[PDB]
Formats: structure tokens, C-alpha cells, sequence
């Protein structure tokens, strides 16, 4: 498909 | 040099690939999306859990701050259309074997009564055609159940009792509960017209003479089948257990409602908190409030019950439940048969049958005597809302992209008067089970997710996509 | 040998090796025109990328035909397949080539006359030729043993104000900056570990990622052995290159051998050669990616945390389970100290050739080459959730959300190989008629390319250390590949002469390719070339040739792209999968690449013309050319529809043209005896544009990008390489839209169209300076326009690390043009804007983008670059003699020195990326590892 | 009656010559077999190509040899199994087998 | 340690 990010932590 | 030497020699000649090498494919590739990101954003939309204080990734989910270019369903209408549907339509043209065919048309037709439920209209006469049709007309969503709903009473029709050759992992070759999963798509798709007032008169007949043949299915409708390893667990547990870090905890209303039941059910899916040992939820949209209004320190993870994931891994994707079933029955006796008594009837059955796969059987007296009681349903409409709320937690954990529908269709829960910043303010004034409107809310129009957005990649692709509209439209059969 | 009619341009093996560069083509980085070079990062070993005239293979071959002997040498790399999770690039396939065996390098960038060397040639050819015999001197004997030194060249610049916190406020754990100003006050930190704390002063330590790295060291040793007679000649060359880079440990480490041997004989009439060639290579990575990688987990670092701090793993604080953050990221020192990601690569390449001359003017050659290769990669890493899951804070103590669940382990294991077999069979004639010359060339091309692996993964370590297929109690992963393509074709080139003073050129070939559809194998591309040397009282033009071409270059398609297939089932969800068999049932899906037979070849056409002029006895050059490029009918899998059974389609593409100038202009002002001054300026501006994809499918198609998210794309009109990202919504007037109670933007509709990945035009400078024996060379590289993705701005934006977010001293402010949208049924009302981003919001403010939101990270592409610096002293005869050996040259240098980079990039060395040596490259940087300051010595040594 | 004949043709050439400094051998070996067992199950082909050379100035003297050999092979299966021996002698006196 | 034979049929 096209690939996914993650978002971090805080 | 011999040049003909271009044959993929990478998978099988395709004159070995029969049909039923392919069937199998239709079963999961659906359970890929419907168990995967898909119920996961209805998770959110029908307001069972939230994003948790310490992490990042459902923010747009929660906040309705998400647009069409965010693609937040583009997997699944890939796993839907080049996944299932195609293998389903190789198997229809690869098998004359009406037992077969007819299986297949049924996973067909739950294909496109999800896809339908998701952006209303739906490519449907034009789709799965190659490169004879590469831009297929969005059909409307009224017409799409239509048409399925047709093509399951063209295939039952065609069943000459020869038994299927296909491997089943959902029934196992059980023709029986075919036609059972098939009624039941029916009850569920015909009171959809219903409330959405189309056709309204038949289709109030049609689910009258449905429930009065109880020819439905026993036990759930689902792929009991993954395993605690890579690429083999259950799709929405490997996404977010394995694939991501621990992202969900428990939404407002769900753990109300669950607490103000004396539900023991709280405790499957639900831990309590890591701080105080309460069960604790956090409002819809409302984790960057939250944290601005108490410390920084005071809403951390451990403040608020996070979503359990533990019986997540091997934990089978469920395409109808039981006690979902029976909670359709219990709401065509009570408002189209006048039938109180057989009501109460698939009412608690309804009750009895979620208590049994959380593991608590033998437990409903919890709220089939106190609350949740159909003695204390008053009015033929606090029933309806008994059978409503009941079906609602039914599905947690379990069949979350209904649990959207059937709060659209329903519309119950009610949606709460009261702002976000409100129930936090003074808790008290907070009907427990009541949705909530996302503390903050990228929604132009105020109020509660309709509808998914269309496809980037068919926006991008298929000209004929539909213009895209806020997530506030609601779908063809929600008009209110 | 100037009958060339296109642009070419050739290098000299010293000028190459100068630079002693682990490499060829790196050194030649910004020093030819119409020549795009540029490493894909400062990883030791890592790939080059080489494209002429722009882009034109939509997905993915833009590499030039290395050619070698000249039999076309293996260029194949070897990189992630996933660079947002797990990156790395071990190597581009000419990286193996010594450059100290290197004589002439012959770069030709015109499509045009490319029958010699075929359909790869449309990408240009790199020409090189090895050093042969003697006599000479002497016995031999060359040996040039190098040292340098490697040092972190930009680190992205960072805020100073603000430590550990978020939402603005204190935390003893977080992996960001968000908390108060620096008061110099004692505050708590870190883990708690056996009823303790550390305790340290709240001030900035402004070095702490700078001290993270080491000095990289390397040292390389050459060494060739040469002679020849009247018959014959022989070459025997070896050469060792061992590199570990600048990150902490040996994870980043090179080594390379070689050796060769090139012998001649003549014997007749009859000459026979052989060229073969051994080449060994061993690269670790320091991975990268969003995950738990070493740079990934290092800018997640608290601007007045110390990271030197952290390595000594005897200090129960820093041990996984207790380190100062639990929040998704590791102690970068564990992490290159527990990872393993090891490759290692034999190869074996060479030619036979046999010349023989009959019949006064006919000559005949055969020439068959083999360029085999076999490498090993072995990636694994530990069972985290066995070794610290319970019972600590990181941990248990971290339920769900612990970096460590669900790491189970993981290890595995893939061997590949590869094999070319390239097979020329010509005749040459070549007689003078009155003042004519005609020279004539006839033959026939045999080429058949084979790759295939076998992978095999395990997961779920059960001890959880060891690295071994043997080791894990649950169901283990098999994979298994193989392509195979052949081409046959025959072609001839005439070469026609007059008087030294035109030169007329007319080739053509035909292919029959096995890639493509069975009707439809054979295409044919010819070609004409002309060269006029205007230059037949002075001594003051001493050359002067005007050049054009007209020609065409045929290309078929990858392989196995016409017949449909059926692979194993399996489902792509997001971070997962759902794979076949289960349970005990296999099965199998129909392909979601629909193929396609009406397939028919790729079309290269090309226009050139150009101009070339010397003056005061070649004390004034200068070289234009002007260019055309149309690469049609290009096969690729076009995306498509998802409804319509398949997700794209393989069909013939439309033209991809890339129109511009190259021009080389060079001059010696001082020129005396002692002591010359050189100057040398050239400049290539290029004009990408995708003219039309097939419109059926619509008019856009993806080439690499993230979901919902920053993707770049191949739109109708529009550049090879168009951007997309979220831009903030505005009003029909100004006018940043913000949301009423928050304060932050409001994501527009749609994603806008933010730039393409080209450069607008590339230049470079340089100057050479020769006193006596000493030599200076100095070389600078401008390259300016467009536009990449930067996951190093993004991360330390979302961290709070990065000097752009102390904007309102992280003050609460209104974001300085706001308005509201005020939508009462239907009617669009803005209203001047009056809710601030609160103190406890600015984080979220700078983690989306601010202003521009996701579009904030495309980072300007441009910069001036100190490419390269050369000081070479080559001691007089007069001071050997008494010695053995027969020439001295000490040589002192340094590469990629210094960069300057616009004001909007405050981030990165634009040279870098995540996505491999070839177009999907362009596409960004997901934090690459810092590239690097390189400088040394080098001692040659004749005998 | 079972076996057939099996062929097998060879073919060889080297390249040489020499100075009063240098020498230089340069050859290539093909084999290609197909045993009396039937089919092509029996199989052997070898390639070879080996290029050897001295150079002698001084005093110093530098040699160098490198050789690459190719083999694919196939094997007709013995064992006690559904193998095509043990399958073959497991045969009556009166069955006919080219059948 | 050693290793099996088996018989045939008849
Ligand atoms: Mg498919
Ligand atoms: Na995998
Ligand atoms: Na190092
Ligand atoms: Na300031
Ligand atoms: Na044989």
C-alpha cells in the first residue's frame, strides 16, 4: 500500500 | 539463449490454482480489515476506548481531526476489493458447486454491506471488472444492499443439497449455518430500510416473517484461527500489541455505563488503573484537555484503566455474534410483533450469550435482575433502549464496525446534551452510557461521526469517486 | 577520437584516485556536467547514486551502464526494503572496482548512438579501462597506503533554553524538551532503582549528542605489480580498504579486498586478454528507522540529559529496564551493542577476449564476460520482553506501552546470488579511400541476468541472546526467489571520415528480449551522429567542433511482467500481517498486479547538439551541449483502482522528457614553468516533466510516500517527483484558520502540492594549483532547488530539541494571522481569531508542522558543498637515487569538508536518504545517520 | 533393455605464448553428460576457464593464477525407497519393463 | 547410531 509512520511519546 | 522463459516462476501455474486453493483467502482477507483497522476505528467512533495520555497515533481518530488525504481506511478498501472480492469472484467462475458458490456469495455480500456502511456508496455493478472498467461507478448505498441482497436469494435458490468441497474455516462445510449467516445478513440489512424509511412496509413484513423461522445461526459467525505468532494473530491485536506500542485505553461512556450496571463484565478487556485501582475513563477526544486541566503529571497512563490486550492475540474476528443475533430479534418482537414475551426472551438470551464468551456464564442475574432488568423497562421504548444499550456492550471487544452502524441506525446511544468540558466539570449532570460529543472535534458541524471518509487511493485513481464530504453526512440509511 | 557528436566527458585514473576515496564514482561528485552523484549517506559502504540527464525510468532503473573491459559490470545494490523501520544500504555494485586499476573513465550521457552497448545505455554509459604494462623503470611495483579520519559534519541545531518536560511542565522520565527554562536548580531524573534517584543540576549540556560520536578511522592498503614486452602485458593489483565509522562501536563497519589479474599476448594476427577479478566486502550497519534504532533513540534525548553518560552499562540506571525513558526509544549504546546486522559478499568477475586481424583492414573479436556474485546477510536482535520485561519499570511498570512488548526477538538469515553472462561477437573494417576513412563494425549481443535468494527468519528468541534458526519455539519464516531474463540482438555502426574534419556516424540495432509479451520480442532503434571541426593563421582558435546526433535506444520491460499470477494468500494490514497458511490450511490469492500482453518496447528518442572550442593553445576551453530526452511507452505497474480486482497495471507509460544545458568551461590564467594556476566551471540545469501516464487510471500515480501522510508522486503535468502534504487551511483571504478553542491550525481539505524533488541547476568550481612537485586541488559543489523529506527536523520538532520551537519563548501566543471559521447552517463567516495555543498545547503547535503542519517538513534540497581538497607533494628524482624506489608522492587530504545550506535547513547535509541510490530515493531522509567530515594522508610509493 | 546409452561430448581450448620475461596460459574445459539411465536424470556438465601469467624483471618475478569451474549436476536416486533402481530390480523375470 | 533397513513386500 503505502507505508506507515508512528507517532512517540511524552 | 532460450527466450521463453518468462513465466513467473515464483507461484504455480495458474491452471493449478483451483478454487478451492483460492476460497480460503475470502474468509481472511475480509477478517484482515474488519477485525483490523477497520474495527479499530469504530472502536473509537462508537466510543469504547480512547488515546491513551502518554502516546500518539489515534489524536485524528479522536479528535475527528482527520481528512480524506489521512487515508485512515485506504488497507482496508485494498484487502476488501483486491483481496476478497476478486478471489471471490475467480471462485464464483473457478467452482459450479452451488454449495460453494453460495458461501462465496454470502462473504461476498458481507463484503459489501461493510464497505457500504463505511462511505454509503460503494463501486458495486462496475467494480471487479480489469482492465476493461478501471474507473467503476460508485453505486449508491441503497442500491448496493439491494442488489446483494439479491444475490444471496439467487444463490440460496440454486442450492441442490450437494455439501461444499471448499476448505471452511467459519462453518466447516455446515451449509445450515450458511443459510443461518445468510438470514441473519438479512434481518440486519432489512431493518436498516426500515429505519431509514425505504420500502419500510415490506421490509417490516420481511423481518417479521425472518425472525418468526428462527432459521438463523448458532453460536458466533467468525474465524476462530490465529495464533500467538508473527503474521498469524488476530489483525486488530498484531497491529497494536506487536506492530505498534500500547495505544488504547477506555472511554468515557463505556466504563459508566459498564460501572453503573454492576456489570462484571468490566473486568474482560478492562484493566484497572495503575494508580488508584478503580476503573477509570477518559472523555472522547479529550486527552490534550485532560492533561491541560489537571497537572501533567496527573494524567499520565496511569491515571485512566487501559484497554486490556492480553486476550487479544489469539482472539478470533467475529463477523456476526450471537448474542447480536438474538438482540435483532429481541427488537423486531418488541416494536413490529408486539410480543413483550418474546422479547424478554432473546433480550436475555442476548445478555446470557455475551456473558458466556467473556467467560462469565451463569452471571447475568448481575443485570438481568438488577438495572438492566426487563422488569424495570417501563416504557415500550425504555425496552428498546434495554435492548439497544445490552447490544451495544454485546459488541465491545468483539464487532466493533456494527457497533458504529448499529449506533448510527438506532441511534442509541443517545448522544449526551452536555459538552465534553462539561462532564468533567460536574460529572453529576452525566447520564451514564450516553456518547459524547470529542472534547476537541475537527468536525465543521459539531456532533458524532457518520461516516468514513472515501478512498485516497480510488480519489486519486477513479474519477468517478464521489466528492469528498465531512465526516457529519451521515449514510443512506441514518436520517437522524 | 573527437568524431563524437554528443556530450562525453573523460577522466584521468589519477584524478579519480586522488581523492582516495573507498570508490570510483564519490570523488567525481560535483565535477561533470550533466553527471548526478551523490552517497547515500556517511555509512561506511553504503551505495552511490549516479543519474545523467534526469530521471527517466518512473520506477526504478536510472543507474548508467557501467561498462568495464569492456564488458557491462554487475551494478546492483543492495539496500532495505523497508527504510521507516529497519535501514540500511550495504553497497552499490561498481563499489568494488579499485580505482587505483582505473586509467581513463569515458562517462557518455548521450542517448543517441548506444548500439554498441545496448538498451541500458539510455542512462548513460561509464566507460572505464584499466591500467596495463609496462616497461617502465623500475619493477613494478605502485603502493599507495592511506589513514583518515572521520568527524560528524552537521548536526542539527538545537535549542538551549528549555530541559526534560512536556506540556511545558517537569518530568523526571520524558524523551523531549518540553519542560521549564533552565534554572540551574537540583531536580530529580531517571529511573527509580533500589529506593534511589539520580539528581543532577537542571542546566543545558549543549555538547551531549555531539560527544556521542567518536573519530571514524580507516585505513587502506594498495598494491599493484606491472611489466610488459613487445607481445605481451601483465597487471596484478590488490587492494584492502577497513573503515569504522564515527558512530560508537564497530557496528559501523566496511572492509574491502580485491584482486586482479589482466594479462595480454600477441602471437600473430591472433591477441588474446583476460581480465579476472575477485572482490570480497563485509558491512555493518547501525541501523535506522522510526522503531528502536541508535539515532532514532539518540535526538529523543532531553537537551540537558548527558548522553556520554549513559554507555556504562555497569550503572543499573542505564540497563534497559531502568533507563531515564521508557517513552518508545533505548540507551543508543545498548542498542549498537546488541544488534547485529552483518553483511558479507564474494564476487567473481572477469572477460576473455581474443582479437584477430585478417585481410589487411578486418579485425575480429570475441568477448565473453561473467560477473557472479554471492552475499550473505544476517540481521537478528534480542529477546527484550524475556531479558527486562518483568519487574522493571520499562517494564512492567509500563504496561502495554513498554518499548519491550512485544520484542520477542528476532533473527534471520539470507543468501543471495547473482550472475551475468554477456557474450559480443564482432567484425571491424576500417580502410582509407583517397582523404575518406571508413570504419565499419558488425556483431551480435548475448545477455542473460539471473538472481535468486533464500531467507529463512525466526522469531521469539528463546535464549534470548543467541542468533540461530535453532533457537525459538514457534513456527519459523521461509522465503525463496528467483528471476531470470536473456536478450539476443544484433547491431552494426558505421563511422564515416573526411580529412580529420567531419566524422559521420550511423548505428542500429535490433533486440529480442525474453522480458517482453512473445508477439512482440523484437524492437529496433537506429541512430546518426555528426561532428564538424570547423577548425581547418592562428594559434589563437586552437579547436573548435560543433556536434549533433539524432537517435533512438529501445528498452524492454522487468521481468515476469506480462502472465497473471497467483501468490500465497496474505494480507497487508498496517504494522502487520495476516499470512497463509492458517491453520493447517494453504492458499492462494489472486496477484494484484494485473499483467498485460499488448505490452510493446520503450522508446528512448533523443535530439543533441553542441559545441566545443579551446583558445591560446588550450589555455581557454569550453563545452555546450543542448539536449532532448524522450523516454516513451515506458512498462511500468501503473497504479489503479482497488475495486477494480487489482491495484495497478502494467501498461506502456507516456513520454518522460527531460530537456536542458551542460556546460564545462576551464582556463589556465597563469601558466609559467614553475608554477600553473587551473580553472574550471561547469554548470547542468535540467527540465524534468512527465508529458502524459495513461489517463484511464487517472492522472497521478504513487512512487514513494507515507499513509495519510507526506507522499511523492508522478502527476500528469507536472516534474518527475511532486510532493504532497498537509498545508493549514486559509480563508479566502489571507488567513491561517484556527480552531476556536485550541488554537491550532486547521488541516485543509486536501493535501497542496508543496515542490518536486529536482534541482533547478547544479554547478560546481574548482581550481588546481601545481609549484614544482607540489599539487592543490580544490573543488566546490552547488546544487540548488527542490525539495525532500526530513524525519531529522521532524523528530527533533516533535521533541522540542530542534532552536525553531523556543519561537514565542514558549510563551502561549495566537498564531500571528488567525481567524475562526463560524459556519451557521451554510455560510462561511471568518472572524478574527482570539483562543490561544495555551503553554500546555505549544508542544502539539510544533509536532504537527506549526503554520505549514505537515508540509513543514520538506526541507530545502539545496546547498554549496566543499567537496573535496587535495594537497600532493611528489618528491624530486634527486632526492631517491640512493634508494629503491623510482617516485615519492605524499599526499594530504579531505573530503566532503564543509556545507552550506540555505537558512530554512538548519537539519541536515541534503545528501542523505533512506530509500536506495535510485529515484525512490528523492523522496527523503527518515533519519539517516549524520553524514560526516572526512580528512587524510596517502603515501605512493614506486618501485 | 531398460538403460540406454548414455553420451557425453567434450570440448577444450587453451590459449599460450611467451617472451623472455612473461608467459601466459589461458584455457576453458566443457563437459556435458547424460548417463545410460533414462532420461536426464543422470546428469554432469563442467565449464572451466583459467587464466595463468609471470612476469619476471629484476631479480623480482610475479605470478598470478585464477580459475572459475561451474558444475550442475543430477542424480538418479538410490536408496531402498520409491527409488529407481531398487524400484527396477523389484521386477519379475517375465514383466517387460520397456513397457 | 546405527541404522534402519526395512523388508519389501511379497
Ligand atoms: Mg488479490
Ligand atoms: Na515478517
Ligand atoms: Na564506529
Ligand atoms: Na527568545
Ligand atoms: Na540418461
Amino acid at each position: 500500500g503505502g507505508g506507515g509512520g508512528g507517532g512517540g511519546g511524552g | 539463449c532460450d527466450l521463453n522463459i518468462n513465466d513467473d516462476p515464483n507461484y504455480p501455474m495458474n491452471d493449478q490454482v483451483t478454487a478451492d486453493l483460492i476460497f480460503p483467502s475470502i474468509s481472511a482477507s475480509i477478517a484482515s480489515a474488519v477485525g483490523g483497522e477497520i474495527y479499530n476505528y469504530a472502536g473509537f467512533f462508537a466510543q469504547y476506548y480512547e488515546q491513551k495520555p502518554e502516546s500518539n497515533q489515534y489524536n485524528t481518530l479522536c479528535e475527528y481531526t482527520f481528512t480524506e488525504s489521512s487515508q485512515q481506511m485506504d488497507y482496508s478498501y485494498r484487502i476488501l476489493f483486491a483481496g476478497a472480492l476478486e478471489d471471490a469472484k475467480q471462485v464464483l467462475e473457478k467452482t459450479t458447486n452451488p454449495a460453494d458458490r453460495f458461501a462465496t456469495t454470502i462473504l461476498r455480500a458481507y463484503a459489501f454491506q461493510i464497505m457500504v456502511d463505511n462511505t454509503s456508496d460503494s463501486p458495486y455493478s462496475e467494480a471487479l471488472q480489469g482492465n476493461a472498467n478501471a474507473t467503476p461507478k460508485w453505486d449508491t448505498g441503497e442500491t448496493v444492499y439491494k442488489g446483494i441482497l439479491g444475490e444471496i436469494d439467487a444463490a440460496e435458490a440454486a442450492l441442490d443439497g450437494s455439501g461444499m468441497d471448499v476448505p471452511d474455516l467459519i462453518f466447516n462445510k455446515n451449509i445450515a449455518q450458511w443459510k443461518g449467516f445468510a438470514n441473519a445478513l438479512r434481518l440486519r440489512m432489512y431493518l436498516r430500510f426500515i429505519d431509514a424509511n425505504i420500502d419500510a412496509a415490506s421490509y417490516t413484513e420481511k423481518v417479521k416473517t425472518l425472525v418468526q423461522n428462527n432459521e438463523f445461526f448458532t453460536g458466533d459467525v467468525k474465524l476462530d484461527c490465529f495464533l500467538d505468532e508473527t503474521d498469524k494473530r488476530n489483525p486488530w491485536y498484531n497491529t497494536n500489541a506487536v506492530g505498534l506500542t500500547g495505544n488504547h485505553c477506555a472511554a468515557y461512556p463505556l466504563v459508566s455505563y459498564l460501572s453503573s450496571t454492576g456489570d462484571p463484565r468490566i473486568a474482560y478487556g478492562i484493566s484497572k488503573t495503575d494508580a488508584d485501582g478503580k476503573y477509570v475513563g477518559q472523555l472522547p477526544g479529550g486527552k490534550t484537555h485532560m492533561q491541560s486541566i489537571l497537572g501533567t503529571d496527573n494524567w499520565k497512563n496511569k491515571n485512566v484503566s487501559a484497554i486490556d490486550y492480553s486476550i487479544g492475540a489469539t482472539k478470533p474476528v467475529y463477523f456476526f455474534t450471537q448474542a447480536e443475533l438474538q438482540f435483532l430479534i429481541a427488537e423486531v418482537y418488541a416494536r413490529f410483533h408486539n410480543d413483550d414475551a418474546n422479547a424478554k426472551s432473546a433480550y436475555e438470551a442476548g445478555v446470557t450469550a455475551d456473558f458466556a464468551v467473556r467467560g462469565f456464564a451463569g452471571q447475568e442475574n448481575t443485570i438481568l435482575e438488577g438495572a438492566c432488568a426487563w422488569s424495570a423497562a417501563s416504557t415500550q421504548a425504555d425496552k428498546l433502549n434495554l435492548i439497544y444499550m445490552q447490544k451495544w456492550v454485546s459488541l465491545f471487544y468483539m464487532d466493533h464496525m456494527e457497533a458504529w452502524s448499529e449506533i448510527r441506525r438506532t441511534d442509541c446511544p443517545k448522544l449526551s446534551s452536555y459538552s465534553a468540558a462539561q462532564i468533567q466539570a460536574s460529572e453529576s449532570v452525566y447520564t451514564p452510557g450516553e456518547l459524547v460529543a470529542p472534547w476537541t472535534n475537527g468536525l465543521e458541524a459539531g456532533g458524532l461521526m457518520k461516516r468514513m471518509t472515501y478512498p485516497l487511493s480510488a480519489r486519486q485513481q477513479n474519477v468517478n469517486t464521489p466528492a469528498g464530504v465531512p465526516g457529519s453526512t451521515p449514510v443512506w440509511w441514518d436520517i437522524k | 577520437e573527437k568524431a563524437l557528436g554528443y556530450a562525453a566527458t573523460s577522466v584521468g585514473g589519477e584524478k579519480i584516485a586522488e581523492s582516495r576515496t573507498s570508490d570510483v564514482m564519490s570523488s567525481l561528485a560535483g565535477k561533470i556536467a550533466g553527471v548526478q552523484i551523490s552517497s547515500t549517506s556517511s555509512d561506511p559502504g553504503a551505495s552511490n547514486s549516479v543519474i545523467i540527464r534526469g530521471v527517466s525510468s518512473l520506477s526504478g532503473t536510472n543507474q548508467p551502464l557501467y561498462v568495464v573491459d569492456g564488458v557491462p559490470l554487475n551494478n546492483s545494490t543492495v539496500y532495505s526494503t523497508d527504510g521507516l523501520n529497519s535501514g540500511y544500504d550495504f553497497g552499490n555494485g561498481a563499489n568494488a572496482i579499485n580505482p587505483d586499476d582505473v586509467a581513463n573513465m569515458t562517462i557518455l550521457k548521450g542517448a543517441a548512438a548506444t548500439a554498441l552497448y545496448g538498451s541500458r545505455a539510455a542512462n548513460g554509459v561509464v566507460m572505464i579501462t584499466t591500467k596495463s604494462g609496462r616497461k617502465e623503470k623500475g619493477v613494478g611495483i605502485e603502493y599507495n597506503g592511506g589513514v583518515q579520519w572521520s568527524t560528524v559534519l552537521r548536526l542539527p541545531e538545537f535549542q538551549n533554553e528549555f530541559g526534560m518536560g512536556w506540556n511545558g511542565n517537569h518530568t523526571e522520565l520524558e524523551n523531549g524538551s518540553w519542560g521549564p527554562r533552565f534554572d540551574g536548580s537540583m531536580q530529580l531524573w531517571g529511573n527509580v532503582y533500589n529506593n534511589s534517584q539520580k539528581l543532577k543540576p537542571y542546566v543545558a549540556m549543549p555538547d551531549n549528542i555531539k560527544d556521542f560520536f567518536d573519530a571514524g578511522f580507516r585505513y587502506s592498503n594498495s598494491l599493484s605489480f606491472n611489466g610488459a614486452t613487445d607481445k605481451s602485458d601483465y597487471y596484478v593489483s590488490f587492494s584492502q580498504i577497513s573503515d569504522d565509522g564515527m558512530i560508537p562501536t564497530d557496528a559501523d563497519s566496511y572492509d574491502k579486498y580485491t584482486f586482479s589479474a589482466r594479462g595480454s599476448h600477441k602471437a600473430g594476427a591472433l591477441t588474446f586478454s583476460s581480465s579476472l577479478n575477485y572482490a570480497y566486502q563485509k558491512n555493518n550497519f547501525a541501523t535506522t528507522g522510526q522503531g528502536l534504532s541508535m539515532l532514532n533513540s539518540l535526538y529523543q534525548t532531553p537537551r540537558d540529559i548527558s548522553i556520554i553518560g549513559l554507555e556504562d552499562q555497569n550503572d543499573p540506571f542505564n540497563t534497559p529496564g531502568y533507563y531515564y525513558t521508557p517513552y518508545g526509544v533505548m540507551n543508543p549504546y545498548y542498542i549498537l551493542n546488541n544488534y547485529l546486522n552483518e553483511y558479507e559478499s564474494e564476487r567473481f568477475y572477469g572477460k576473455f577476449q581474443l582479437d584477430y586481424e585478417f585481410l589487411k583492414y578486418f579485425k575480429f573479436t570475441y568477448r565473453m564476460g561473467l560477473d557472479t556474485t554471492t552475499g550473505q546477510s544476517d540481521k537478528g536482535k534480542p529477546n527484550l520482553y524475556a531479558l527486562y520485561y518483568e519487574g522493571t519499570p520499562n517494564g512492567e511498570g509500563q504496561g502495554s506501552s513498554s518499548p519491550f512488548s512485544g520484542e520477542t526477538g528476532q533473527y534471520s538469515e539470507q543468501i543471495t546470488r547473482r550472475r551475468e553472462i554477456n557474450q559480443d561477437i564482432m567484425v571491424n573494417f576500417n580502410m582509407p579511400v583517397n582523404d575518406f576513412n571508413i570504419n565499419a563494425l558488425v556483431g551480435f549481443n548475448g545477455n542473460e541476468r539471473k538472481v535468486s535468494y533464500q531467507y529463512s527468519e525466526v522469531n521469539d528468541l528463546t535464549i534470548p541472546t543467541w542468533f540461530n534458526l535453532k533457537n525459538s519455539g514457534k513456527t519459523p519464516i521461509v522465503e525463496q526467489h528467483m528471476e531470470l531474463r536473456r536478450l539476443m540482438g544484433v547491431f552494426g555502426q558505421f563511422e564515416g571520415s573526411w580529412k580529420n574534419m567531419l566524422y559521420l556516424t550511423v548505428t542500429a540495432r535490433n533486440d529480442w528480449s525474453s522480458t517482453l509479451p512473445k508477439e512482440n520480442r523484437s524492437f529496433f532503434y537506429p541512430g546518426i551522429t555528426g561532428s564538424f571541426i570547423f577548425s581547418e593563421l592562428q594559434d589563437v582558435i586552437t579547436f573548435g567542433k560543433i556536434r549533433a546526433s539524432w537517435g533512438k535506444t529501445g528498452n524492454d520491460a522487468d521481468v515476469y511482467m506480462v502472465n497473471p499470477v497467483y501468490a500465497q494468500s496474505s494480507n497487508r494490514i498496517p504494522f502487520g500481517s495476516l499470512t497463509f497458511p492458517l491453520g493447517g490450511v494453504n492458499a492462494y490469492s489472486a496477484g494484484n498486479v494485473l499483467g498485460s500482453n499488448t505490452l510493446s518496447p520503450e522508446m528512448t528518442t533523443e535530439s543533441e547538439v553542441g559545441l566545443n572550442m579551446a583558445f591560446f593553445k588550450n589555455r581557454l576551453s569550453f563545452d555546450v551541449s543542448y539536449y532532448n530526452r524522450n523516454t516513451d511507452k515506458q512498462i511500468f505497474s501503473l497504479a489503479m483502482d482497488p475495486a477494480s480486482g487489482y491495484t495497478a497495471q502494467n501498461m506502456n507509460l507516456g513520454k518522460i522528457r527531460n530537456r536542458g544545458i551542460e556546460l564545462l568551461i576551464s582556463g589556465t590564467p597563469i601558466r609559467t614553468k614553475d608554477f600553473s594556476w587551473e580553472l574550471t566551471w561547469n554548470f547542468t540545469k535540467n527540465w524534468s516533466k512527465v508529458i502524459s501516464l495513461p489517463e484511464e487510471l487517472g492522472g497521478i500515480t504513487t512512487i514513494y510516500g507515507l499513509n495519510g501522510g507526506t507522499s511523492m508522486y508522478a502527476i500528469t503535468g507536472m516534474p518527475v517527483g511532486v510532493f504532497k502534504a498537509q498545508v493549514a487551511e486559509r480563508d479566502p483571504q489571507g488567513r491561517i484558520v484556527v480552531n476556536s478553542s485550541t488554537g491550532l491550525p486547521v488541516e485543509a481539505s486536501e493535501f497542496g502540492i508543496c515542490g518536486d524533488m529536482n534541482n533547478k541547476y547544479q554547478m560546481g568550481v574548482s581550481t588546481n594549483l601545481k609549484y614544482k612537485g607540489i599539487s592543490l586541488g580544490i573543488d566546490f559543489d552547488i546544487r540548488q532547488g527542490g525539495v525532500m523529506y526530513s524525519r531529522t527536523k521532524d523528530i527533533n520538532y516533535f521533541t522540542g530539541n530542534a532552536i525553531q520551537t523556543a519561537y514565542n519563548d514558549r510563551n502561549p501566543l495566537i498564531v500571528p494571522n488567525s481567524v475562526n471559521k463560524i459556519v451557521n447552517g451554510e455560510n462561511v463567516t471568518y472572524v478574527e481569531n482570539t483562543t490561544p495555543i495555551t503553554s500546555s498545547n505549544i508542544y502539539k503547535y510544533w509536532g504537527d508542522g506549526g503554520s505549514d503542519m505537515g508540509s513543514c517538513f520538506l526541507v530545502d534540497k539545496s546547498y554549496v558543498k566543499l567537496r573535496s581538497v587535495v594537497l600532493g607533494w611528489d618528491l624530486p628524482k634527486r632526492w631517491l637515487a640512493k634508494t629503491p624506489f623510482q617516485a615519492v608522492k605524499v599526499s594530504a587530504y579531505g573530503n566532503n569538508l564543509f556545507v552550506w545550506t540555505p537558512s530554512s535547513n538548519t537539519f541536515i547535509d541534503p545528501e542523505m536518504t533512506s530509500f536506495g541510490n535510485d529515484l525512490e530515493g528523492n523522496y527523503g531522509e527518515y533519519t539517516a545517520n549524520p553524514s560526516s567530515r572526512r580528512f587524510g594522508f596517502n603515501l605512493m610509493v614506486k618501485f
